[PDB]
């Protein structure tokens, strides 16, 4: 069990 | 299309299925829930529940995900993140 | 910022704490990961564990959340979702 | 007690 972010745009 | 892994935390096979797996839910559906709702509906058919899908053009994501079983990838101009709690 | 409830499954006042949690992160964060991590880390504090947040303009999601624990909503130009699995 | 639900937004 882990957290992580992600981010995305186009 | 073109298919690019951002993060994945995830064998290499069951990430190039979820390539294949978004692949097709691309050819059959225009709508991003319905493309989550069909990849998250075979993942949860083949590798048991409970998996969650999140497939867009502009979004950011926290999310606490089980080891093994969490990927973030591009396909074509679609954004697509898919991970067990 | 326009604060407009799409789909709730979750008490009034704990709705009531989505909106005030996600003004916060809208006043400090400009970056959609940042806003929702901010918003996921205070649901944790507060409510115990474990939840996940999208923030964005664009996207579709299919999740499967735990009962009394979902919330749809946009505030201002962003949409967000926030919910135990 | 787990519910299933899809969101869609494009604004």
């Amino acid at each position: 069990s882990s957290t992580t972010g992600t981010q995305c745009d186009i | 299309r073109k298919a690019v892994i951002k993060n994945a935390d995830m064998s290499e096979e069951m990430q190039q299925d979820a390539v294949d797996c978004a692949t097709q839910a691309l050819e059959k559906y225009n709508i991003e829930k319905d493309i989550a709702a069909y990849i998250k509906k075979e993942f949860d058919k083949k590798y048991n529940p409970t998996w969650h899908c999140i497939v867009g053009r502009n979004f950011g994501s926290y999310v606490t995900h089980e080891t093994r079983h969490f990927i973030y990838f591009y396909l074509g101009q679609v954004a697509i993140l898919l991970f067990k709690s």
